[PDB]
């Protein structure tokens, strides 16, 4: 289907993602940023069943700004996460069969980074390094496996660049590129986009 | 769920026959044997109706207030019977589309302004007229001798009217599963509206 | 009841530095039997815009009815051109009000405004991707090849005509549902201008 | 239960050069029954439109008691009279407003447009409309329309010229069509009515159609 | 369940004059695969089946049938009379009665010593009978009878027929989308037989 | 449920679908000689005694063996009119003859298995 | 469809109605069902309309063969014990329910059931059949014991009219057959010769 | 030959397609295409018993479906020289299911020397009909003189028999039957009974619409046998009006091939 | 799924293929032959349900080469192509619901080369250049464009590139790498891998 | 009855320049319930050959016994060595014999003989595909990366001993139905030589 993860560390929030389409046997198009923004310190990554995502995205999108176009200052992390849970469930038990999936990302000032995981019944974790899709099966051992509890930002890239080749060599489909985002307490900083000729 | 027969009728020169049986089946058991089926709603047109017997029960009082309310207004108008079958397809099709059928089919049948008048209401919201009819089980039995004798002749008079119906009768109480010896009739001719009941019919069984 | 109509079609449309090509078929089939065989599918809205049409035929006909009215009523009122982005949000919010109800559409919005070009695909299931190459329907396969392995962006005019008809005419003679016409359609900064109809057997003569 | 059942009919409509015609037969069977021989499918609107209805008698009947209302209503509104140009818009909306219960109705328009030219639109159960110049349907379909497509409009035919239809050739083809059409189906037959509609009325025609 | 491939084919009696015609086309439903595909198979010399159906049961049946054809003749000694034909179908296909093959064969041909122009047809399980006139079978049945009953006429002459039964399928197969894109005619008048290859629309 | 305790020779059929039967009228017709002379023994067992279906089985035993190799077409001219089948034409000889058969075995296999020697 | 039987001193008698039907529809007005098997013994039949047959066929064979061996009239309980091993063995899909009564010349007179699922007993008064379940009140009320062949005629008559009228599957004539010890005589009550009620 | 047979072949009925014609038929009903149908022609069929003889007809309809394939089908068969029967429903089925008792009985006359009777074709259908039960339906209208006198039987597709003095059986025969059961009475002639029998196909005919086109009678008296057909023509086609014939060179062309036989 | 293409010419054959495996989620093997042989000028190519593929072709090879040691000579591109169909056929209908899909090759000595395709119903066409998979709908209209009636052994192999590109440019799943074998009048030549980085 | 054990489990094998080396876990479920914690399911049938467990217990273990008793018979006979592609494929064909009932295994015979190594894989579904790395079970999965990161075809002894150590407690940490112990075996010459058993808690606490 689509590929989601994101490692912690000790000042950042780094997630990759998968600039790709979906059809019945086609794919449309080869570059579709999945990556919604909140504000100058918050991500929302999400995939899940066509159209709903989008709409969902978009709707929790313009209700953060009102929150800091209303009152000055602006949400913070948990706050945003204990609010999207809330949005998601009351929907989607309300009258629509709902299917995404969501992984929130943040930078406070106070504690640190935060990433939140988050499923398809409106669960809510935080863990240090979570994932989505079906890539996640075969990438979240080689994640475990040399996270250190602390990484340099140097070598968050290299192990990042790893746990997809290797999804990359050992996949049925064709995720042709990613493209990778950090934030950092300067907003949100771009790297290159990761493209495997 | 109670159960009618057959409710077949034929044109007339200035009038207009109808014929049923005074049955009801719950399925297979019979039930009842003496409810009535025919209506006098007005002073010119009779009614006759198959199928479930309490949805005739209820349009029976719904169209007998209403003509009594008309009657009772005064404006030396009535209904012609066309109005009375515009209406009851109205009903029928307006019930079929809230998924709320009413199990039955009727005839209506009357003389005004010196002509007569046939229709059929099928509770799928189907009318039209004829110069014959039959309802229920009889249309595959009761209208062939009706529609062969009017191809043959198109107009008719009283005796041989009332003895096809007899015949008819005779017939269908030979090959159907659902039947009664009795069976009524009322003509609705200019003078009125004559109920005639019960009658009998004389059967041979030599063959045997 | 029956199959409503058009059981399948194909159309493509790609981009380049002269703006954007619109181009389809016409056969809208009702499962086993061919009903027309010029039915229109390029549809106008405005003469800057150019809907298009695929899947269903009377869901597609009104949805695009309605969007070139609140097209039209935008127009009147903020004075200012609607841009291409807006009408396809606006179609996406539309249809996605309805979903699982057997809705069914393709529509690839397109034409020229303040910001240049523009070409956003929504359907029935509710996604808005944008993108430079498209194809849907039926055949938008057996044609998804050869428009791909054609299309350089730095093309001209009439050799971009030729790539769109060559497109349309190998994916009609693999496929059993596309054929019949060949609408070629050309944007620019006044508006669209219709640019030739053709027939297959012409196509398959001279391309032989 | 279901709230469907078939009956049958056969709609052709002949758009020329200054007269629309629009014929059926007349048989209501369902099941395998028959239930009259009289049953007229082709109902008059205006003084210049005709519309011809198929399909299932029991919405045949509320669409046609429907548009003569809303034609009374648009009349009274817009001191006018519809012409054959808005009615198929009008009869499309409405057979959409219930997509989710759709009509079982095969409809057929002819008429004559603002000036004398022939005009014979077509629709669909769910309701889409498109204009034609020949097009045929109804449950006997698939039948009618080849013959009509290799007389009208000459196609798969060479070294032969075009002539425009003249009325005197219009009747005898549809007769003839119907004819060769009643023997091999089921649900036509019986008598045949014609609707023919020119620039001064409406004139009506019967013939015999395989007598039974 | 005959639309996964599809066919059509024709049968005019004239004037001691047969004629017989199909459709090429090869398909896995809305997919194409190949445009030749022989539908027309030369039992005996004056004598031709139509196999029109299911593809993968007409080899069959064509080939099972060839094997008994062959083996009669050869034990038998003179030829085929085409009556005899028509009983050896129908037993073929009976054969499978309750597993029912996919064939609506129609046979056409000339007594080898009357010169009596014959045609036939069959059901799927067998059912037999003979309409002088003419006959068709196939996926796209119901737009031809429409087509042929009006064209037709008696006595005709080879000219005349192969006009006819040009005009009866060039332009009344391509009303559906399946069985098009080819059509081949075969007329077998008295003495010699010819084959020809008409055009049609490509789509 | 058996156990291995040449697939060229016989291949390419599941174990899936014999324990399956297929249209009803299968048991009713692979086996229908099988069963009209069951119920036929035990009539003549139940009314007339013992004696009789033992004779006339072995009866069919003793005719049953004078006919030519497997690998050919048997006449069967004897063993009909013992049958009681001698003018009963039916579904079992005008259609898919035994005669004309569209495969057949090799000689010497055939024999050997009709032997039960395999 | 109605079937009863009734037993007196010296024989027996049989009635049926000829109403066979397929439905909603009458099939045929007048039949015969009343088989009589052998001589004496007489075999009514319900149920189906081609599996009693049958049975009745395969019944007549072995009853005759056996009768014909023995040298001997045959004996009412030989017949019922061939219908129940015949009628049990194929519990699966004989569905007929069959009535079967005679005279023999020792204890003559008798009357046999036989339901649907092969159980076999005997009784004074045997009735079956779809419409033969409105008359066991006035049947049980009505017989008594201690009557000729003449009251048990009328008996007959009256109890089998009685649901000759009350059901949609009997109607028609009445076919009264006594077998007693000399020989077997049969009648036909039509028209008025039908009691009221 | 082969390297992979045992047995003997064995012939009958054969069931080598029913497990790929289940999962075909699974994936073909869900994706709305199109499906097998066969000649099942609902005919109107009628007899009586008249004073000397039987009587037969029936219609000459053959249905596919909602299209007409044949206008001419005969719908009575030979049995034996005093024996006649009618089909109803499933032809394929019929005509096989009548001509093997034909035969068979063909069989028994030549090894008797004398005429076969009725009740041996009526044992032999009925055997036949019912050890195959259900799974073919052919409804026959089995009527004959004989050594004895007039017989008549009415086969139903499960194995039921009846013996009535008049019978009509079909999709299409309430109307003909009930027109015999308004006019016909005992001890009839020869010419009444033909009009009779008549006049009910025709009632039947045109009240339905699984039948139509010509009636025939088959009038099987003690010493004549008749077969009429047809006997008479209800419905006549009209005349096509305008000349729609193409001339030569209409049609186009693209190959030709001429071989010449001897 | 797979891909399997083979193009016609003078007097070659050329096919080429897939070197993959299959699993759930996995690729167990990236390098699976297909390409089953028949004899030294017959190939066969074979692509349907796990487990039936490598039996069905298993036992139609070891079929062929029995002729050949019973006959001396060898069989015909035409005979073994309507003895595979046969067999397929007989053994589908038999007791397996099979789903295997087959594309014949070959040269005789007679008529130039021979290309059949089969569906799983066991149809048999000749057509010059047929596709199996998934990639047939994406890569049949490339083939169609390009060819010319007659193409030079050179010119094959870059068409068959360039129809291998499209595929690997615009498919969802994940091929790899392809196998090419070219059939001449000397054997059953081969050349280096297509394989894309 | 109950669902009978093993509903899932894990293991792996890969194959270098000095044998073969196979692991696996020891967790026999019943669905939600453990039923034992050291049942061991790399099976033995001969010193030469290491057998595998997967899918379901007791057809696994009934086929492998099987497997022996015909490898025993063909070594009595022809007094030479089995291959392994000889076993492999004689699996194969007994396996696919049955398909359809609800045959579950998944097995990777794998052994020295005269050709070399060769790791052979066979299962329920027919397939006999070949390789060099290979991993079955539920717990397949969060073990494939690891072990194909590590695999150079150039290790050591002891580093491929650790390598199959960390793979497989990698793989038990996030899985839920593998764990318990771990069992190493190796292949050689000589025949295999178990090499060592361990418990998952002193791997946590000497890999923490």
């Amino acid at each position: 289907m689509e590929y989601l993860i994101g490692i912690q560390g000790p000042d950042y929030v780094l997630v990759a993602s998968d600039r790709v389409a979906a059809s019945n046997i086609v794919q449309m198009k080869d570059d579709h940023d999945k990556m919604f923004k909140m504000s100058e310190k918050i991500l929302l990554l999400c995939v899940g069943e066509a159209g709903d995502t989008v709409q969902f995205a978009e709707y929790i999108q313009k209700n953060v700004q009102l929150y800091k176009m209303r009152n000055g200052y602006e949400l913070s992390p948990t706050a945003a996460a204990n609010f999207t849970r809330r949005n998601l469930a009351d929907c989607l038990r309300s009258r629509t069969p709902y299917h995404v999936n969501l992984l929130l990302a943040g930078y406070d000032e106070h504690e640190g980074p935060a990433l939140y995981y988050m499923d398809y019944l409106a669960a809510l974790a935080k863990a240090p390094f979570a994932a989505h899709g079906y890539g996640a099966f075969l990438t979240l051992s080689i994640l475990d496996r040399y996270y250190t509890p602390t990484i340099s930002r140097e070598r968050a890239v290299e192990l990042l660049r790893k746990c997809l080749e290797e999804l990359q060599k050992r996949f049925i489909l064709n995720l042709p590129t990613f493209s990778v985002r950090i934030i950092d307490k300067n907003g949100i900083h771009d790297l290159d986009n990761i493209s495997f000729p | 769920m109670v159960t009618g027969t057959s409710v077949l009728g034929v044109k007339f020169e200035g009038g207009v026959v109808i014929a049923a049986d005074m049955l009801g089946s719950y399925g297979s058991l019979a039930r009842f044997r003496n409810i009535s089926r025919i209506m006098r709603v007005n002073n010119s047109t009779m009614l006759g109706a198959s199928g479930d017997y309490a949805d005739f029960q209820y349009l029976k009082q719904v169209l007998g207030q209403m003509v009594i309310d008309e009657e009772l207004l005064g404006d030396g108008h009535s209904y012609s019977p066309r109005a009375i079958h515009s209406w009851l397809t109205r009903a029928m099709y307006s019930r079929r589309s809230k998924m709320n059928p009413l199990w039955n089919t009727m005839v209506i049948g009357g003389y005004a302004d010196g002509e007569s008048f046939l229709g059929y209401v099928d509770m799928l919201g189907v009318a039209y007229e004829a110069p014959s009819l039959a309802t229920g089980y009889g249309a595959y039995l009761a209208q062939p001798l009706l529609r062969e004798v009017l191809e043959k002749q198109p107009v008719l008079s009283q005796t041989e009217a009332r003895d096809l119906v007899e015949r008819c009768m005779r017939v269908l109480y030979y090959r159907d599963a659902r039947s009664y010896n009795r069976f009524q009739t009322a003509t609705v001719t200019e003078k009125g509206v004559e109920i005639e009941g019960p009658l009998s019919t004389e059967t041979n069984w030599d063959i045997a | 009841p029956g199959i409503e109509m058009l059981h399948g079609t194909t159309t493509l449309a790609f981009k380049f530095r002269h703006g954007v090509i619109v181009a389809a078929d016409s056969r809208a089939t009702a499962g086993a039997y061919i009903a027309s065989q010029t039915v229109k599918k390029v549809i106008e809205i405005n003469p800057y815009l150019l809907g298009t049409m695929a899947g269903g035929a009377a869901d597609c006909s009104f949805w695009e009815r309605l969007l070139a009215r609140q097209c039209r009523i935008y127009e009147l009122r903020n004075k200012e051109r609607i841009s291409v982005a807006a009408a396809s949000k606006l179609l996406a919010n539309m249809v996605y009000q309805y979903k699982g109800m057997g809705l069914s559409m393709g529509t690839m919005i397109c034409g020229w405004d303040k910001r240049g070009p523009g070409l956003y695909y929504v359907d029935s299931e509710g996604n808005r991707i944008s993108g430079a190459t498209f194809s849907v329907g039926s055949g938008s396969v057996y044609a998804y090849g050869v428009m791909d392995r054609g299309y350089s962006y730095d093309l001209e005019v009439e050799q971009a005509y030729d790539l769109a008809r060559r497109a349309i005419y190998q994916a009609t003679y693999r496929d059993a549902y596309s054929g019949g016409a060949v609408n070629l359609y050309h944007v620019r900064e006044d508006g669209w201008i219709r640019v030739s109809s053709d027939n297959v057997a012409d196509l398959h003569e001279k391309y032989s | 239960f279901s709230p469907y059942v078939f009956n049958g009919g056969t709609i052709l409509a002949i758009a020329g050069e200054d007269f629309a015609i629009v014929a059926s037969d007349t048989r209501l069977s369902e099941g395998f029954s028959i239930h009259t021989r009289d049953s007229p499918k082709c109902y008059k609107l205006t003084d210049k439109t005709v519309i011809g209805c198929s399909g299932f008698h029991g919405d045949c009947l509320t669409l046609t008691k429907i548009i003569e209302a809303r034609l009374k209503m648009y009349k009274h509104s817009n001191n006018k009279a519809m012409t054959t140009g808005a009615i198929a818009a009008m009869l499309s909306t409405i057979l959409y407003s219930r997509r989710f219960f759709p009509y079982y109705v095969y409809n057929i328009i002819g008429g004559l447009d603002e000036e004398g030219k022939g005009a014979v639109y077509s629709f669909d159960p769910v309701g889409s409309y498109q204009r034609d110049s020949f097009k045929a349907g109804g449950s006997a379909s698939a039948m009618l329309q080849p013959l009509l497509d290799n007389q009208v409009g000459f196609k798969n035919m060479q070294n032969v010229e075009h002539v425009p239809l003249s009325l005197d050739r219009a009747m005898r083809l549809v007769k003839d069509v119907f004819i060769s059409a009643a023997e091999r189906d089921v649900y036509t037959g019986d008598a045949l009515r014609i609707c023919i509609v020119t620039k001064e009325g409406i004139r009506e025609e019967t013939v015999s159609l395989r007598k039974d | 369940i005959m639309s996964y491939n599809g066919g059509a084919v024709m049968a005019m009696k004239g004037k001691n004059c047969v004629a017989i015609a199909a459709d090429r086309r090869f398909g896995i439903q809305a997919q194409m695969v190949t445009t030749d595909f022989q539908k027309i198979f030369p039992m005996g010399d004056r004598l031709y089946i139509g196999l029109a159906g299911l593809a993968t049961d007409v080899q069959t049946v064509a080939q099972r049938l060839k094997f008994r054809l062959n083996l009669y003749e050869l034990k038998e000694g003179r030829q085929i009379k085409p009556y005899t034909l028509m009983s050896m179908v129908a037993n073929l296909l009976y054969e499978k009665r309750f597993g029912p093959y996919y064939t609506e064969p129609v046979i056409a041909g000339l007594d080898p010593k009357t010169f009596k122009p014959f045609i036939c047809s069959l059901d799927l399980i067998g059912c037999p009978m003979v309409t002088d006139d003419f006959v068709v079978s196939g996926t796209c049945a119901e737009q031809m009878y429409g087509m042929c009953e009006s064209l037709w006429e008696p006595n005709m002459d080879p000219d005349h027929l192969f006009e006819t039964i040009s005009q009866a399928m060039l332009n009344a197969v391509d009303r559906d989308a399946v069985s098009g894109m080819g059509v081949i005619v075969h007329i077998i008048e008295k003495d010699k037989i010819t084959t020809r290859t008409l055009k049609a629309r490509m789509d | 449920s058996p156990v291995t305790e040449d697939l060229l020779r016989k291949g390419f059929s599941c174990v899936k679908n014999e324990l399956l039967p297929s249209h009803p009228l299968e048991l009713s017709e692979k086996n229908f000689q099988l069963n009209q002379d069951k119920m036929n023994f035990s009539t003549l067992r139940n009314i007339q005694g013992l004696f009789a279906p033992l004779k006339l089985q072995m009866e069919f035993k003793a005719v049953q063996q004078v006919q030519r190799l497997p690998f050919l077409s048997s006449s069967n001219l004897s063993l009909d009119v013992l049958r009681g089948n001698d003018e009963t034409i039916g579904f079992e000889d005008i259609l898919n003859d035994p005669s004309q058969s569209e495969v057949m075995g090799e000689p010497h296999l055939m024999v050997e298995y009709k032997l039960g020697l395999l | 469809t109605t079937i009863m039987a009734v037993q007196f001193d010296g024989g027996v008698v049989l009635g049926a109605d000829s109403r066979t039907t397929t439905g909603s529809y009458i099939a045929n007005r007048v039949t015969d069902k009343l088989t009589p098997i052998h001589d004496r013994i007489f075999c009514c039949r319900s149920g189906s309309a081609a599996d009693t047959q049958a049975v009745a066929d395969a019944v007549t064979y072995q009853l005759g063969f056996h009768s014909i061996e023995l040298n001997e009239p045959p004996l009412v309980h030989t017949a019922a014990s061939l219908f129940k091993e015949m009628c049990y063995r194929y519990r699966e899909d004989l569905m007929a329910g069959i009535i079967i009564a005679g005279w023999d010349p020792q204890e003559g007179g008798q009357g046999y059931s036989v339901p649907m699922g092969g159980m076999m007993v005997r009784q004074s008064f045997a009735i079956g059949g779809s419409g033969s379940s409105y008359i066991y009140g006035y049947v049980d009320a009505t017989y008594r014991e201690g009557m000729t062949k003449e009251e048990c005629l009328q008996f007959t008559a009256n109890a089998l009219a009685l649901a000759m009228e009350r059901d949609g599957s009997s109607g028609g004539v009445i076919r009264l057959a006594a077998i007693a010890e000399s020989g077997v005589e049969r009648q036909v009550l039509l028209g008025d010769q039908i009691p009221k009620f | 030959a082969a390297v992979s047979v045992y047995a003997p072949p064995v012939g009958g009925f054969s069931f080598d397609n029913c497990r790929r014609n289940a999962v075909l038929e699974a994936d073909f009903a869900k994706r709305g295409y199109k499906l097998p149908k066969v000649r099942k022609t609902g005919t109107t069929i009628a007899g009586v018993v008249y004073k000397d003889g039987i009587v037969l007809g029936a219609d000459t309809r053959a249905t596919e479906g909602m299209v007409v394939a044949d206008k001419n089908c005969s719908k009575i068969h030979f049995i034996s020289p005093n024996i006649y029967c009618c089909g109803a429903g499933t032809a394929a089925d019929t005509d096989m299911t009548t001509q093997l008792i034909s035969s068979n009985l063909e069989l028994h006359s030549l090894s008797t020397g004398r005429l076969p009777r009725v009740v041996t074709a009526n044992r032999m259908l009925k055997q036949m009909l019912f050890r195959y039960q259900g799974y073919i339906g052919a409804a026959l209208v089995l009527g004959g003189v004989d050594v004895t006198g007039p017989h008549l039987y009415s086969i139903y597709p499960h194995g039921s028999t009846d013996k009535l003095p008049y019978v009509t059986m079909g999709s299409g025969s309430l109307a003909a039957m009930a027109v015999f059961e308004d006019k016909f009475r005992p001890d009839m002639e020869e010419e009444e009974a033909k009009n009779l029998v008549s006049e009910a196909i025709a009632a039947g005919i045109f009240n339905d619409l699984g039948s139509g086109s010509n009636i025939d009678l088959c009038v099987i008296s003690k010493n004549k046998l008749d077969f009429l057909r047809p006997y008479t023509v209800p419905n006549k086609k009209g005349t096509r009006l305008g000349r729609y014939r193409c001339e030569k060179g209409t049609t186009a062309v693209l190959t030709e091939k001429i071989t010449p036989l001897e």
